[PDB]
């Protein structure tokens, strides 16, 4: 097929990886007590 | 003493609100037996949404 | 182990007289038993009535006694129920009903004696396996 | 008139004989002569099962069910003595026949209720002074309901009453008291009740027909669970002959 | 302690699903031409 | 019994908790039967009412 | 929960069939 | 409590002799002259209050009564057990060889 | 009416051209016209029944066996359970039942699935012929596939016919398959049947020859890549040149055994790879299909006898003891009389 | 059940007729080489 | 049914961990300079 001209590459730089993993892990550390209840 | 809202049912009341009240297995949510809902039982609604 | 004259010596009648079968007699009796009897009595059981078997102790308690040559030869001519009360030639192969059980036709006295000897010798070889059914296979 | 090949596969073989609308006569009874029922046929048309409510004070009702074992339900070729009693009543004493059928019906929601539909050892009597059987004659009686499975029956783990294991062998070191009701098989024997309402009589031939209602317990799975109460309604046919 | 029996898998997937999302995105950024 | 059952705080929707998950039956239990109306009295025979 | 798990895995396999057939790397002659 | 009634019956005379009220009909082959004629009459006319009541079966011949007297020592009676007599099990209890 | 017949006739021809088109992503074809609806019906019923069907009275003794996931099964124990022994070989479509509840109790789903499935795979076989004809290929791939088709037909149709009941067809499930195999060994001594032995040589040999052929071609790939690349990139789809040195491969295999035990003719080699497993599976399918009429495996029970007449057991007699254990236990409530005659 | 039976009968007849008339519609000629069969 | 209480998380991680490993590798292959 003819290529779609609207495609764009996506990026996540290393600092964003670290920030995101921190957010997820800290949110998990916070909510896990309530999931176990 | 054990209606749908005691049992954590969330979509069952929405089917019942608009007239889907019976199961193909023969019961109805008002406590009847031997009812024939036709295709539009709770199961038929679910199947229609999957298709 | 060997098939000895003592193994081949079996009661002839109810009065304690014995007869010593020849090895030929025994082998003929085995062949004839397969020919006319094994379809129901394979291994000494009875497929159409498993309550009755061909063990010597069972034959001894039949009426009249069947634990001897003459008793078994008589049974093959005129079979009876276990208590002797009814004659069953109409449903059990015998010389008397050879018209309806054709494999009994042309069976001689010697043939019946051989078949009877096989039935009496076989538990002396096989023990409880004779008349035991599949548990003993 | 009909032969086996006329009938085979139609479902007619599970239906009891019927009598014409004109059969509204009276079959005379001679108190000096002995009688027998030469053939009794019972064809169920409805199986009802009494619901088991949580409220021990809500009166439970019999509700309809769906038959799932097909046209295998009728009792037939039943025979027995028809006695004339001192007061002119008749007493039927069942002697033999195809007098039981296993039946499975299904409640709304899927629960399957097996039962041994039966009139085994039926003894049923009329009102007094039955000088002729008419469309006013009724029979009432009781029968035995033996265990739905007999003593050799083995459960899926091989446990049974007259045969089988006596423990849960797949749980070799489990405590046995909690499994006693499943491990120790018991053989039920209860009573059922039946009424026969004569609706038609052929006085010349000694044939009668009508409706029946019987009540009995269902299968208790050899003691593993409580049985249910069942009500069976249907039609019956009987031929009476002097004996 | 008598905790919720789904608490373990809830916590595990809460961490893993978004973390994996981020790792996929990060690694395919690094592999793009420089 | 259905009317009495509505007059019970275990069916009040403002009695729950954010992480108390599942059906109401998981809490007070599956309702089986009304025990009946309790009338309290003191030794003088005056009727008393629980707040 | 077990039934959900078995059906979930099965459903993922059927989805994979779909992508493997209709969204395969197209074979190309060069 | 819960008891297996067949195992219990094995602790009575049923476990030692032919129980005229319960034992399956094939057991009468154990002794001379009992099977099938007397065995059928015995099972059909059961139950019996005592072993000697077997001598009173209507229609017995004089020889049959003598045969029965000779075998009373091998008979017993216990209460009818539903599990052993239902299903026609006295005539065929599902056991062959 | 006049030229309208020609507007209908060209429309039919357009449909025929689409049905038989070599350009559909999945070939349809005339066999596909029957195959597609029957496989869809069988698949849909199977998936729904495997998840949700209630227990089925397979042996006609009011003893329902649970097969579905929702009724207490896992992937290994679950099955769609064969139809009731009370039905036998009678045709039991939905509309012969008084209700879906009855149809489910009696194992109706099994019949619907196996009959649509078998039509489907016979048409799948025809479709393999058909596309090869449209593509200008030689025609015999469908003949290789006739071996699995024969085997499926043996266990779902031929064996039930011989034994008089679809209750003896193979269940649609993993543990139900093993049940079928064990009972089959008890009733036919299939292990001692030469057609099953050929079947085993067929699949052991097929697996051996697959590994052999795979290893020999892989061993002689021509170097077209560096050590940091998969060697698979050394072959380009549709290239004209062969990608391995068959002279080198033959030189290896001819020395591994001896020269004349090795194929130098690639066409002979690939015919052998086709024929060996296909013929083995044909014979094992015929084994099931002839034990369906109770011509069973070799019986050497008590074949060895000593001078007195005592049986001297062999390993065949030990096999017999295992068969007896399965015989006496299977369908423990279903037999009332001493012989299991079907 | 009767409606379902008739429906399935029609459905089956439909596909079987497509199969039969399909293979009757000059199928030998539908191949890439000698299309004059 | 009384199944093992860790069966669910065992099955989930068995699927998730190796599938995620493959997805990471695939996506960062696609994003490489063509
Ligand atoms: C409108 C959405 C909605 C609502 C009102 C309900 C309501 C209900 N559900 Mg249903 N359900 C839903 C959607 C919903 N459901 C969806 C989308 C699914 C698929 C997952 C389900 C699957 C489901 C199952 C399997 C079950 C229910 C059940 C129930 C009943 C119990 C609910 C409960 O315990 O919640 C508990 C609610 C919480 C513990 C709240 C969670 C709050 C989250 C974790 C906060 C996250 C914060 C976030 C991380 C912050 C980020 C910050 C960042 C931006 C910086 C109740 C009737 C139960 C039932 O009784 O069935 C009969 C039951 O078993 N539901
Ligand atoms: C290719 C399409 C196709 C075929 C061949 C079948 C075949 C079958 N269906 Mg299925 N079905 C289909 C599509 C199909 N189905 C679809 C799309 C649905 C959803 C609507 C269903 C829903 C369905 C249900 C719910 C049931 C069936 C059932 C059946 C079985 C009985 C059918 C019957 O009695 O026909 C009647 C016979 C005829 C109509 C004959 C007329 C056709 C011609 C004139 C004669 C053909 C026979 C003859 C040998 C010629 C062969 C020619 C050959 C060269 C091709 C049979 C296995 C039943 C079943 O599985 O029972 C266990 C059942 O309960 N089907
Ligand atoms: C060393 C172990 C060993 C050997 C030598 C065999 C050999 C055999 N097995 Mg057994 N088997 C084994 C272990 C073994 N098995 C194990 C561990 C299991 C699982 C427990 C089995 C389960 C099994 C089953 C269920 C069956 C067999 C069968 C067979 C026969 C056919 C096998 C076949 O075609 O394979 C594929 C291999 C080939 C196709 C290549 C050729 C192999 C042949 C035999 C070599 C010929 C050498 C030749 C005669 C020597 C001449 C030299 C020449 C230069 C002069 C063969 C006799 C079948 C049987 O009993 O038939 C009677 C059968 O039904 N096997
Ligand atoms: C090592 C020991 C051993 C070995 C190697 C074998 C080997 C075999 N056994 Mg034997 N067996 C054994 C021990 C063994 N057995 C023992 C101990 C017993 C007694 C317990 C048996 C009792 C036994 C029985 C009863 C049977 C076998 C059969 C077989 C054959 C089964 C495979 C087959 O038929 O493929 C052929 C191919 C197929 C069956 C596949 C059909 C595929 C259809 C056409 C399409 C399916 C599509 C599918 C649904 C969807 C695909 C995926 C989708 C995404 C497209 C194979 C020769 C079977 C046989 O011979 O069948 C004819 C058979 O019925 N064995
Ligand atoms: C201590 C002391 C005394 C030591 C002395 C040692 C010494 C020096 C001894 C020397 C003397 C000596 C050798 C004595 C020998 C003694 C002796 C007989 C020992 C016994 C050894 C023995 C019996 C071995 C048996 C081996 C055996 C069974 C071989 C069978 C071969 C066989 C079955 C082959 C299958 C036939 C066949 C067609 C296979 C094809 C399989 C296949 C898929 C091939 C695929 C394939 C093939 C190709 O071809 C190429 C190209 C490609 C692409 C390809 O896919
Ligand atoms: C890809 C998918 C990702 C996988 C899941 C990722 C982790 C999910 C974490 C959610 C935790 C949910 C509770 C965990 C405890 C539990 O087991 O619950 C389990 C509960 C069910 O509860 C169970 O039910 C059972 C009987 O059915 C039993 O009673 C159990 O004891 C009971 O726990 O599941 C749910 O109810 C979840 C859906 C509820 C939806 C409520 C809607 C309100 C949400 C609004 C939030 C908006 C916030 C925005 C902030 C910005
Ligand atoms: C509860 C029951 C519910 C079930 C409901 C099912 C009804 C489905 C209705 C919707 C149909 C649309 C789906 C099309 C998908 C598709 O295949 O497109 C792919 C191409 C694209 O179509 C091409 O389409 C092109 C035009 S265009 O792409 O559409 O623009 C056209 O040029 C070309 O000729 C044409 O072939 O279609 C074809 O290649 C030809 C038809 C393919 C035949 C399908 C085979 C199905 C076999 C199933 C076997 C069992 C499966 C179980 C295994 C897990
Ligand atoms: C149902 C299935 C659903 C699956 C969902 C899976 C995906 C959901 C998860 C998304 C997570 C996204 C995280 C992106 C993380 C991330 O990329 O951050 C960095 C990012 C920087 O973006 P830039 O514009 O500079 O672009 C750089 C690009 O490479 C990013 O793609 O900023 C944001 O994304 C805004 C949100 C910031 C949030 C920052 C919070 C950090 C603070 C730490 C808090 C914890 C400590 C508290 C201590 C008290
Ligand atoms: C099946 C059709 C049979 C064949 C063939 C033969 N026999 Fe038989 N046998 C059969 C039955 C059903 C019975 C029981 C009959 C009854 O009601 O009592 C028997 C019994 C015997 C006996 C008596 C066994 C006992 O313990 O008293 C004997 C001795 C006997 N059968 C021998 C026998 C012989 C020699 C046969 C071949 C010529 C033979 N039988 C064939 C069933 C069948
Ligand atoms: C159970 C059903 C029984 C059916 C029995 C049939 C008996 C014989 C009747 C034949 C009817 C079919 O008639 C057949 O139809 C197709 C399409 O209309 C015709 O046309 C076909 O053939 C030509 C010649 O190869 C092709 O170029 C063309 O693409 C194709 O459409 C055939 O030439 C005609 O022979
Ligand atoms: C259970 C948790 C599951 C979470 C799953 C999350 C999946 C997320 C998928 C991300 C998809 C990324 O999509 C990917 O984008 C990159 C660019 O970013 C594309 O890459 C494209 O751009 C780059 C950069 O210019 C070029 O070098 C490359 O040749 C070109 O193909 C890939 O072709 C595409 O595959
Ligand atoms: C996807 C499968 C669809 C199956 C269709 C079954 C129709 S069933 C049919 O439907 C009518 C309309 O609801 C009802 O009124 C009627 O009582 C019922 O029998
Ligand atoms: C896509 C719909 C799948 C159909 C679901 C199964 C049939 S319906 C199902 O049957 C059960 C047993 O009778 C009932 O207990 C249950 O209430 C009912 O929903
Ligand atoms: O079903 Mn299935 O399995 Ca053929 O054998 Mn007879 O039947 Mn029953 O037993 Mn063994
Ligand atoms: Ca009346
Ligand atoms: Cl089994
Ligand atoms: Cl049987």
């Amino acid at each position: 097929m003819e290529p779609n001209p609207n495609r764009q590459p996506v990026e996540l730089n290393r600092t964003s990886l670290y920030l995101g993993l921190l957010l997820i892990l800290v949110l998990a550390l916070l909510f896990s007590s309530y999931f176990f209840n | 003493l054990n209606p749908m809202w005691r049992q954590g049912m969330f979509v069952l009341p929405f089917m019942a609100r608009l007239g889907v009240t019976g199961s193909w297995s023969g019961w109805s949510i008002t406590g009847e037996t031997g009812i024939d809902p036709g295709f539009w039982s709770f199961e038929g609604v679910a199947l229609a949404h999957i298709v | 182990a060997e098939l000895t004259p003592e193994v081949l010596t079996v009661p002839l009648n109810s009065e304690g007289k014995t007869i010593t079968l020849t090895e030929k007699q025994y082998l003929e009796g085995k062949r004839l038993f397969q020919y006319a009897c094994a379809s129901c009595h394979v291994g000494g059981i009875t497929k159409t009535n498993p309550s009755l078997d061909l063990r010597t102790e069972t034959l001894a308690l039949a009426t009249p006694p069947r634990d001897n040559i003459e008793g078994l030869v008589d049974y093959m001519k005129n079979p009876t129920t276990y208590d002797g009360e009814q004659e069953i030639a109409e449903v059990h192969p015998s010389l008397r009903s050879a018209d309806i059980f054709p494999k009994m036709r042309n069976l001689t006295e010697k043939d019946l004696v051989a078949i009877a000897g096989h039935i009496l010798v076989e538990p002396k070889i096989l023990g409880d396996k004779w008349g035991g059914g599949k548990v003993y296979y | 008139t009909l032969t086996y090949d006329d009938i085979v596969g139609t479902g007619l073989a599970n239906k009891c004989p019927t009598l014409d609308d004109t059969a509204r006569g009276a079959y005379p009874i001679d108190s000096s002569q002995t009688y027998r029922i030469a053939r009794l046929c019972l064809q169920p048309t409805t199986f009802l099962v009494k619901e088991e409510p949580k409220n021990k004070r809500q009166e439970a009702e019999f509700v309809p069910t769906k038959l799932v074992t097909r046209e295998t339900t009728s009792l037939d070729q039943i025979q027995g003595e028809l006695k004339v009693n001192s007061d002119g009543s008749l007493t039927f004493v069942e002697e033999d026949g195809i007098d039981f059928q296993p039946v499975t019906v299904q409640m709304a929601g899927g629960e399957r209720i097996p039962l041994l539909f039966t009139v085994k050892n039926l003894v049923a009597s009329t009102q007094p002074n039955v000088t002729s059987i008419t469309t006013s004659t009724d029979f009432k009686g009781e029968f035995n309901v033996p265990s739905y499975r007999t003593a050799n029956f083995l459960d899926p783990k091989g446990r049974g009453l007259a045969s089988g294991y006596d423990s849960a062998i797949a749980l070799p070191q489990a405590k046995e008291e909690e499994l006693a009701r499943a491990n120790v098989k018991r053989f039920s024997l209860t009573k059922g009740q039946i009424s026969l309402n004569v609706a038609k009589v052929d006085g010349r031939t000694g044939e009668i027909a009508g409706t029946f209602e019987s009540e009995q317990l269902s299968d208790d799975d050899m003691g593993a669970h409580e049985p249910h109460e069942v009500k069976i309604q249907g039609v019956f046919y009987a031929s009476i002959e002097p004996a | 302690m008598e905790v919720n029996q789904l608490g373990l898998i809830a916590t595990a997937l809460f961490v893993l699903v978004p973390s994996v999302f981020l790792i996929i995105l990060y690694v395919q950024t690094e592999s793009q031409q420089k | 019994e259905k009317l009495a059952f509505y007059d019970y705080i275990g069916n009040n929707p403002a009695k729950g908790g954010l992480f108390r998950t599942g059906p109401m039956n998981k809490g007070d239990g599956i309702a089986q039967a009304w025990k009946g109306h309790a009338v309290f009295r003191n030794k003088e025979g005056e009727e008393l009412f629980v707040r | 929960m077990e039934t959900i798990t078995y059906v979930f895995i099965f459903a993922c396999i059927i989805a994979l069939f779909f992508f493997a057939i209709f969204f395969r790397e197209p074979p190309r002659i060069t | 409590e819960l008891v297996n009634v067949v195992d219990e019956k094995l602790g009575t005379a049923y476990g030692e002799k032919i129980d005229l009220n319960n034992t399956n009909i094939a057991a009468f082959i154990q002794y001379r002259g009992l099977y099938p004629t007397l065995a059928k009459l015995i099972v059909k006319n059961a139950p019996y209050e005592s072993v000697e009541d077997v001598l009173n079966i209507p229609g017995l011949t004089e020889r049959q009564k003598q045969i029965l007297r000779e075998n009373l020592e091998h008979f017993t009676v216990t209460e009818v057990e539903t599990a052993l007599v239902e299903g026609g099990d006295r005539y065929n209890n599902g056991l062959y060889k | 009416t006049v030229l309208q017949r020609r507007e209908q006739l060209n429309l039919w021809e357009q449909f025929c051209s689409w049905v038989t088109s070599t350009n559909n992503r999945l070939y349809v074809g005339w066999f596909g016209v029957l195959m597609i609806p029957t496989l869809l019906a069988a698949t849909i019923c199977f998936v729904i029944a495997f998840i949700a069907a209630p227990p089925v009275d397979i042996d006609g003794i009011r003893e329902p066996v649970s097969g579905s996931l929702l009724y207490g099964n896992n992937i290994i124990t679950g099955a769609v359970v064969p139809s009731s022994n009370a039905i036998g070989l009678h045709f039991y479509p939905i509309w012969e039942a008084a209700s879906l509840d009855e149809w489910l109790y009696n194992g109706g789903p099994y019949q619907l699935i196996i009959f649509h499935f078998l039509i489907g795979v016979f048409c799948y076989m025809g479709r393999e012929w058909e596309l090869s004809y449209r593509l200008g290929m030689r025609p015999w791939i469908c003949v290789a596939y006739s071996a699995p088709v024969a085997a499926a037909t043996a266990v779902f149709l031929i064996y039930p016919i011989g034994q008089g009941s679809f209750s003896d067809g193979m269940p649609l499930g993993i543990s139900g398959t093993f049940n079928f195999m064990l009972v089959f060994q008890a009733e036919h001594n299939i292990l001692m049947h030469p057609f099953h032995q050929l079947g085993v040589a067929g699949v052991f040999g097929g697996a051996l020859f697959s590994a052999m052929h795979g290893s020999l071609v892989t061993s002689s790939l021509i170097r077209e890549t560096t050590e940091t690349e998969s060697a698979n990139y050394g072959y380009k789809f549709g290239q004209e040149e062969e990608t391995y040195n068959i002279v080198a491969a033959h030189g290896y295999f001819g020395r591994l055994i001896f020269q004349y035990a090795s194929f130098n003719n690639s066409r002979a080699l690939h015919f052998f790879l086709a024929a060996w497993p296909v013929i083995g599976i044909w014979f094992t399918a015929l084994g099931i299909s002839t034990m369906a009429f109770n011509l069973n495996g070799f019986n050497f029970n008590h074949s060895v006898v000593d001078a007195q007449g005592n049986v001297i057991n062999t390993w065949a007699d030990i096999i017999n003891r295992a068969n007896l254990g399965m015989e006496v236990m299977h369908e423990r409530n279903a037999h009332n009389f001493p012989l299991d005659l079907a | 059940m009767e409606t379902l039976k008739i429906t399935v009968y029609i459905v089956v007849t439909f596909f079987v007729l497509l199969f039969v008339f399909g293979f009757l519609s000059g199928d030998p000629a539908r191949n890439p080489k000698r299309k004059d069969l």
